[PDB]
């Protein structure tokens, strides 16, 4: 009967890190091609099963403001590209959960943030250094078949995966513009028909 | 299993934390009112641990660490406990990470051997006897206290006792057996003198003669008892053997020498000596070479001791002592004649002498030396981390955790100096990586710098023993799975 | 971790933290694959420091080797760059926040 | 949210567990006391259709069971109990910290071995090779277990054997209709070829017609507008007067005033017949389904040969004999209670379906749990061979397969810890020809007993159970 | 103490399972040591890796636990090794029995299945007990390995070669009738674990001192009655004179070595020195037995009957000072069987630890010489037994097949427990070992120094057949005895 609502800075950081490790470490198990998918159930009348981290974080409802922030900007990133949302979420959760001990050591959060930015720059230059990228992937109809094995290797759709790979390469060829290299909303390759 | 491992970890870390801040020359002192009116006021870690209540087994093991480090070298008593606590806190993360304790223990053993060899190979050893550097280390240990002005009176005498007998014990290392110690109340600190052989400080009151060159020495622990059957026989045996100095032991009865027995023992005016501490009885026996026999019948011609001079001279004016030289095998424990009217100039002098003898023996057991002030700990925390990066396998993370937990000593040393601990310890780590081995903290001059200005210096063996014992005890604690009552 | 050897103080601790934080992705992948989360990552890390090859990852499909050049496991520079940069921006901005106040207090 | 979903699926499986085998316990379909007097059914498939389900994983399992039900044959009880056993074993293995992915991989590579073992022991029946009927007798009897219509089962099997040459082209199942009334016995089954709708003009309408082209109606100072609509309707009925049709589906309501005109025009007003009979007429006779009749004049009409209305056995037993195709074999029984309707309907539907896949796929294996023990032995042999933690996975798969007929044994009231163990030990030597019989309560060579199950439905059961178990096991949160 | 029809058996089996789980950890050469407390006032914080000592120090009241403890006592007394294995195997069998009873299976069927399951396991061991040439053509590596197996998780990893060499000399020329009095271990404190060498003497010198000659050839040795000395006064003087007449009667023998059990003060020592007699007081009973057998000094109360030629005979006796300690060697015995093992440790725990380890080592060497056949260690034998039992269970109909399968499961659980205490993934390792062992016959086994499977014979780490077979039999019979109890006044 003596509840208090004061939130000092360090305990506020502790609470925010707890919320982040709650929203993370929850969809962590979905990372990877054989990650444990999440069965999403609507609060009223719908149930679904999916493995994409962006989808599960988008459907899931979060109470804490930090979680809302992170999920809405993950939605923004999904809009930007649509890949690596799981990696982003799990990596941010990892950083926060292991920087909690730095906070316990007494380091000011500004110092941690600037050091993290410096480390990110180091990682960026290092990954740009060790890229063994191939540059012939323009007329690469046959290599394009094995490009998409990883993103389709999680299911048994491999029986006719080559057919849809050829469909995709034809689709990119018929809209292959060397000036803009973009696809718009009207050019959407989406239509769902039940049965078959 | 894990439910008891966590309890052991928590208990050991709690009992280590209660002495965490007492490390360093600027160590903060404690006051625990756990007892029945105990005014606890001191900054020595060992006494705080031994006076602290012990209920959990882990606390008992840590107190045993303190005692073993004290007996082995006599320094870094708090250091080993703090290191063990840091190791336990570090391995708590590994335990909750799913690593079975056997892997942690094996990795700690590998870390121990690597740290021992890195700490000794690139350290700064002493090659020649070099009593100057022993004196310098003593001064770094013997000054800044009440005995600081008495360093030039105490350290050189101990060094002379060392050079007098280079005992070939434990790899020609000067052990605790140079020349038997004595001490008498009264006098002044300037009255200290070095002896050669057995010396008696007990009260003697003989009006006749007690000074014969061929001082035959006997040990008849069988004294007078209240029933002539076994009373006057010892007098006849002494007369036949001709012993002149025979210390009396009251292990039979209090009436060791009655009036009639004294008068019968007054015809040759034999030396009468009482109240011998039991721990020194066997030392005296091996000094003279006679056996501790409490039977008069066993006392025979072979029981006669060897001596050259025995005088009840009033040394230093009013100090009655019996110096004996030329015995069978004297040299029980390094002599420092603690003379002084003041109370502090006795107890503090003895404590400082004990510290000096420990450190001198410490440097002669192994002739390597390192610079203190957190330099060895940061050096370990760097080199072992490098090893763990080079080391393969899943034990590499355990080795890295061991190295990281070895950073507490410089951090707490700097915190007790008032500096920002994190910033100064990591600055020291950077300076050590890009610089030299001797980088440490300057605790009592307000800053951080090399050791050449500081030159605190400590023997290698204190750190080696502390590290080894801490690792062995954390190994033992980790291998513990259950504790059962109801024997 | 190499860069933390020549670094100022709190950036040194921050980048040491960042290394272990980056190491989470391999443990997550291996744990989702069911194998030992820590053993496999440590082994592949030791192999990747022994060999200059940077494609020695974690084989979650239980195929032959840890080299994905044969397995065609490939990701673009832009995607990974955006992912790491956005994660860093997240940790920075969440560290910036130190208090949340809501009108309508109920003390 | 793994534990709660697993317990929910386990409870769903246990709820139907007791109904396995032709000795299963009965269940009560209760609800709020408004209309919950008493409903009982031995079959567990209909139990699931009336289960209030809350756990979404249980919802997925129930949906899979419904898929099995409306797919070929009846194996839903077996599929559900097998899935429950598999998830119970999965819970046990998770209790000993085994990752779900390894369990799923082991389950996949054990399911493939079980399926190939089932393929190995398949035996082709003679009804499609040398025209044996006893195999048809047994296959009809086994799927009609826990029932009572064994008296006129000969009529059922006659429609079974007569289907292969006339009633199906590639396994057609929509050409057979079932209808019955209240009041009768087991000696009521007979062959019919149409529904039981009688004429409504009266008694002066002739029983026989000339030719039937059957279609579907369209419809049934505002007084002037109503009179104009009436005139248009009379023009429409005059137009249908020259159509020359004799049968016509009247979907919408028609009162007497145009009803007598329909009768005088030779057009029978079939007052909103069930669309099942309309569909049967559509595929057998050739009467299409449309929305309006004004546009069809001479080419868009129906197609039929002969239709007559008769009364037999005090009821409106109209026999639509003489339609274009002789595949509309309709069984008309006479039940006694409401449950007879649905019970006979589902029993005949499932039996006819399994007969359709037998005449489509003639290979079969012996039932009675011998095939289950065979697959279990195969997967156990596989488990002893490969290393890794998936050995626990395949041995748990074998444990579930062994427990599948143990439920059958228990539901018969016999023992279960000996005859199942005896069957398992024998199956290494007393091979697939062995089996389990509830008639005597002992182990006997199942082939002489002759009770066998079609291979297709068994493989479907195994595949569906494995797939559902894997899907539910793959879920970990929410 | 009245109980119910299920509560008594449930609580007894749970108590037995708890006793098994108590020792479950300290299994294999990776045992998790445990602290034994007697809290009281100042209870010692002693810790041990050996579960047999734990059972010696376990205080339990449950009768099922009492039976398990008694069986473990007999286990330790007979062979001295494997006691932890027997206890954990019995606990696993009882846990499987509890699980089966939960499936309404009558215990009598379980016992009937288990009896012939044990028969099958034993005959499998006889079939696979490869008799190497260590006791046929005198191979030494097998002796090396069998000594190494029972010496695991100890502090004699350096001079273990000396212990194995003593085993070799035993199997060469101490194998008279299965010698067991040769197991003499005496040691002191202060030093290291590398202080192993040979001795055959008792570590007490002449109480007279250094004046009595060290080398005494003829030794007529027995046990005296009273302390020596030359109306209380009259009776004691007359008793002194009578006993002096007695010693003058017995002085004609010319004894040099003699043991006087009663305490000797100064005067009896002086009289002995005048008579050239040595005295040893309250000697170890094993030492007295060795003096009676190897030397010939029998135990007795008085010397009334031995007067002329009824004294023990010896070849040579000597007492010297070696190494600033009471190091006395009795060189010159009639037969050199009692090769005393003398050490110099650091702590007092070694005094009992090394002695019991060597008792077990000599026991298992006696087993090997009795039965030169042996089986590969490291969970190989257990896996082979489990495989045979599983085969028989698959072949056997009836309800006892389930009990036999549970027996095989409990057998397979032992290598799992061994691997768990090493930190390895026991489930994966044991599954791989079983899957191999189904086709990869007993030449394969578990390797512990690397946490991987291996070819067990190449590692050479083998254990004697006798101890393994009798472990199997004892565990089976203990489980059977505990199982047959259903409902008695048994616990509170
Ligand atoms: N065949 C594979 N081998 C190894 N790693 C893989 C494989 N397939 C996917 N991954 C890993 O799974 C992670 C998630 O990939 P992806 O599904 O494209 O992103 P998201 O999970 O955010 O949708 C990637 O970081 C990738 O490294
Ligand atoms: N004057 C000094 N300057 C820098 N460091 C010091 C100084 N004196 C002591 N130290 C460091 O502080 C530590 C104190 O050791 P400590 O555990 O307090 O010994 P004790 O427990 O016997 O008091 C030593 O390891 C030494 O390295
Ligand atoms: N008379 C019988 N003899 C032996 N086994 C039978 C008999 N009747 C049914 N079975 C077994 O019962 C199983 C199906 O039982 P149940 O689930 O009640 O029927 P359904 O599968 O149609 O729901 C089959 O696997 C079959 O082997
Ligand atoms: N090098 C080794 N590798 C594998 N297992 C070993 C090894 N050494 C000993 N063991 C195991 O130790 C067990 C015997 O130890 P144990 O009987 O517990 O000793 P004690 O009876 O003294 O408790 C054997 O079952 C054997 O499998």
């Amino acid at each position: 009967q003596d509840r208090k609502s004061r939130l000092m800075g360090l305990e506020a950081l502790k609470s925010h890190i707890m919320a982040a490790k709650a929203v993370a470490n929850t969809m962590r198990t979905s990372l990877g091609p054989n990650g444990l998918d999440k069965m999403m159930v609507d609060k009223d009348g719908d149930v679904t099963v999916t493995n994409d981290g962006a989808t599960i974080l988008s459907m899931m409802d979060v109470d804490h403001q930090i979680a809302k922030l992170m999920v809405e900007l993950s939605k923004s990133q999904d809009d930007e590209i649509g890949d690596g949302t799981t990696g982003v979420v799990v990596l941010a959760g990892a950083l926060l959960e292991e920087a909690e001990q730095l906070l316990d050591r007494g380091i000011h959060p500004i110092r941690i943030a600037d050091g993290y930015e410096q480390a990110a720059r180091v990682a960026i230059e290092h990954l740009d250094k060790i890229s063994d990228s191939v540059l012939v992937d323009i007329k690469d109809t046959e290599p394009l078949i094995q490009t998409a094995k990883t993103t389709l290797g999680s299911k048994v759709v491999n029986s006719c995966h080559r057919q849809m790979a050829e469909i995709a390469v034809n689709a990119v060829l018929t809209v292959a513009d060397m000036e803009r290299r973009d696809v718009d909303f009207e050019l959407i390759k989406v239509e769902g028909k039940v049965g078959g | 299993p894990a439910q008891i491992r966590f309890s052991n970890i928590s208990a050991a870390k709690a009992v280590a934390d209660a002495i965490r801040t007492s490390l360093g020359p600027k160590g903060m002192d404690k006051m625990i009112q756990d007892g029945k009116g105990d005014v606890t006021i001191t900054n020595d870690g060992a006494t705080i641990l031994k006076q602290m209540q012990v209920l959990h087994p882990a606390a008992r093991m840590l107190v045993e660490l303190s005692k073993a480090q004290d007996i082995e070298a006599g320094d870094g008593t708090t250091s080993v406990v703090i290191i063990a606590g840091s190791l336990l806190d570090s391995c708590t993360k590994l335990l909750q990470k799913g690593i079975h304790p056997t892997i942690i223990s094996e990795s700690f053993q590998k870390a121990l051997e690597k740290g021992i060899e890195i700490l000794t190979d690139m350290s700064r050893p002493v090659e020649l006897s070099d009593r100057e550097t022993l004196l310098n280390s003593a001064t770094t240990s013997l000054n800044s206290k009440v005995v600081s002005q008495y360093s030039s009176l105490l350290s050189p005498m101990s060094v002379n006792a060392v050079m007098k007998v280079i005992d070939p014990a434990t790899a020609t290392s000067v052990d605790l057996r140079d020349i038997k110690i004595v001490k008498k109340l009264g006098g002044t600190i300037d009255d200290c003198e070095l002896v050669e052989g057995l010396v008696l400080t007990q009260k003697v009151s003989n009006s006749g003669i007690t000074r014969v060159e061929k001082a035959k020495i006997g040990l008849i622990q069988f004294c007078l008892s209240a029933p002539r059957a076994y009373i006057l026989n010892l007098v006849k045996q002494i007369k036949k053997t001709g012993c002149n100095v025979l210390l009396i032991q009251k292990s039979i009865l209090r009436d060791a020498l009655s009036d009639l027995a004294l008068h019968f023992l007054n015809k040759m005016k034999i030396m009468v000596i009482k109240d011998i501490e039991r721990e020194d009885i066997e030392f005296i026996c091996k000094t003279i070479g006679t056996k501790p026999v409490a039977h008069i019948d066993q006392f025979t011609a072979d029981m006669l001791g060897s001596a050259e001079l025995a005088e009840e001279v009033n040394l230093n004016g009013s100090g009655k002592l019996l110096k004996i030289t030329g015995c069978a095998s004297p040299g029980k424990t390094v002599t420092i004649v603690v003379r002084g009217s003041n109370k502090l100039v006795i107890e503090e002098a003895e404590r400082s002498i004990h510290d000096a003898l420990c450190v001198i023996r410490c440097l002669v057991k192994k002739r390597a030396l390192i610079a203190g002030g957190g330099a060895p700990e940061i050096e370990l925390a760097l080199r072992l981390t490098e090893y763990s990066r080079t080391l393969s396998g899943m034990e590499s993370y355990c080795v890295r955790a061991f190295a990281d937990a070895m950073e507490v000593i410089p951090s707490t040393l700097a915190e007790n100096a008032g500096l920002n601990p994190i910033s100064t310890v990591t600055e020291l780590r950077n300076r050590h990586a890009q610089g030299e081995k001797t980088a440490g903290i300057n605790v009592r001059k307000g800053g951080i710098s090399n050791i050449l200005e500081e030159l605190v210096v400590q023997p290698l063996l204190v750190s080696v023993s502390a590290l080894t014992l801490a690792t062995e005890t954390v190994r033992s604690i980790l291998k513990i799975d259950d504790v059962v009552n109801t024997r | 971790s190499q860069e933390a050897d020549k670094c100022p103080t709190l950036e040194q601790y921050a980048m040491r933290a960042f290394a272990d934080a980056l190491e989470v992705i391999p443990m997550a992948l291996s744990e989702n694959s069911g194998m030992n989360p820590i053993q496999t990552m440590t082994e592949v890390r030791a192999r990747q420091v022994k060999e200059m090859n940077p494609a020695l990852g974690i084989d979650c499909l239980h195929k032959g080797t840890n080299d994905m050049k044969q397995q065609h496991v490939i990701e673009t520079l832009i995607g990974k760059k955006q992912q790491i940069s956005l994660a860093t921006q997240m940790v920075r901005m969440i560290l910036k926040i130190d208090d949340i106040r809501k009108p309508g207090e109920s003390e | 949210a793994r534990l709660t979903s697993f317990i929910g699926a386990i409870a769903i499986g246990d709820l139907v567990k007791s109904t396995l085998g032709p000795k299963g316990m009965d269940k009560i379909l209760l609800s709020s006391g408004r209309d919950a007097s008493l409903m009982v059914t031995n079959d567990g498939a209909t139990i699931l259709k009336n289960i209030g389900v809350d756990n979404p994983a249980a919802k997925v399992l129930v949906d899979m069971s419904r898929v099995q039900d409306d797919e070929v044959g009846d194996g839903t009880t077996s599929v559900t109990v097998l899935a429950a056993e598999l998830l119970r074993e999965a819970e046990s293995l998770i209790a000993k910290k085994i990752h779900p992915q390894t369990i799923i991989a082991g389950w996949r590579e054990a399911t493939k071995a079980a399926r190939e073992a089932l393929l190995s022991s398949a035996v082709d029946h003679g009804s499609d090779e040398v025209k044996f009927r006893q195999d048809l007798m047994n296959i009809a009897g086994t799927t009609l277990s826990s029932k009572l219509l064994t008296h006129h089962k000969d009529h059922f099997t006659k429609l079974a054997v007569e289907a292969v040459l006339r009633l199906k082209g590639s396994g057609n199942l929509e050409a057979i209709h079932i209808i019955k009334k209240l009041g009768g016995s087991l000696a009521d089954s007979y062959l019919d070829e149409g529904f039981l709708l009688d004429k409504k003009i009266g008694v002066n309408q002739p029983k026989r017609i000339e030719n039937a082209k059957i279609l579907i109606a369209n419809t049934g100072k505002v007084a002037e507008i109503e009179h104009a609509e009436k005139e248009k309707m009379k023009e429409k009925v005059e137009r249908i007067l020259k159509h020359g049709i004799n049968c016509f589906i009247n979907r919408q309501l028609i009162y007497n005033y145009p009803e007598q005109l329909f009768g005088a025009a030779g057009v029978m007003a079939i007052e909103h017949a069930d669309f099942a009979g309309v569909e049967r007429l559509a595929l057998v006779t050739g009467g299409e389904i449309a929305s309006t009749f004004d546009h069809p004049e001479l080419v868009k009409l129906g197609s039929c040969k002969l239709i007559e209305e008769v009364m037999i056995g005090e009821d409106k037993l109209i026999h639509f004999s003489g339609v274009a195709l002789g595949e509309a074999c309709t069984i008309v029984l006479r039940g006694a209670t409401q449950q007879i309707l649905d019970e006979a309907e589902r029993s005949l539907h499932d039996a006819l379906c399994v007969l359709a896949q037998t005449v489509k796929d003639s290979r079969t294996v012996y039932g009675g749990g011998c095939s289950e023990m065979l697959m279990a032995h195969a997967v156990t042999q596989l488990a002893n061979r490969t290393p890794g933690k998936e050995a626990v996975a395949m041995e748990s798969y074998a444990k579930a397969l062994r427990m599948l007929p143990t439920i059958i044994a228990d539901n018969a009231g016999y023992d279960s810890a000996d005859l199942v163990a005896q069957l398992r030990a024998a199956h290494s030597e007393g091979n697939t020809t062995a089996g389990l019989d509830m008639r005597e309560g002992t182990i006997g060579d199942m082939a002489i007993l002759g009770i066998t199950e079609s291979f297709q439905v068994k493989r479907q059961v195994l595949l569906s159970a494995a797939e559902a178990a894997e899907v539910i096991l793959r879920v970990d949160n929410i």
